[PDB]
């Protein structure tokens, strides 16, 4: 509901943010959880 | 509409430039250089052959 | 070919631009938002 009453400039601001945000943790978990051992990702450069 | 004649005295100059030979007298381009600076590249430009 | 080019001029306001971007755009008043960005720490205004 919160998100729904942002003026679009605002809209775009929280996507920019949740993007980054996001990325971040989900490059992490990838890295620690998810990474095969063959594929010798050791950081967030390695993943890109 | 009618064309104003062309004037004869240039038309035997080309008919003789013609007739003397060369053949390969191109038409000049519509230049935007004054005589003497055509010139002085003309110049270097034969100099050198 | 080498030909005299036509010169020419054109004086360009980027008010009219900004407060002419269609609606989908966001048009603005450039002097206006530029305080609102100048008080602010940060913002930005219009887009593409």
């Amino acid at each position: 509901v919160l998100t729904a009453g942002l003026n679009s400039q605002q809209a775009n601001t929280l996507h920019a943010f949740l993007d980054e945000s996001r990325s971040a943790a989900l490059s992490t978990y990838y890295i620690r959880q998810v990474a095969k051992a063959a594929a010798a990702i050791k950081s967030r450069d390695d993943l890109y | 509409i009618y064309a104003t004649p062309a004037d004869p005295k240039a038309l035997l100059s080309a008919a003789v430039a013609t007739s003397q030979g060369g053949g390969k007298l191109p038409e000049s381009f519509m230049s935007l250089w004054r005589f003497p600076h055509m010139l002085e590249n003309a110049r270097g430009m034969v100099s050198q052959l | 070919r080498d030909k005299r080019a036509l010169e020419v001029e054109r004086t360009v306001s980027l008010a009219e631009v900004y407060a002419g971007l269609p609606k989908d755009n966001g048009p603005f008043s450039l002097a206006q938002e530029i305080d609102k960005l100048v008080s602010q720490g940060s913002g930005s205004a219009g887009s593409g």
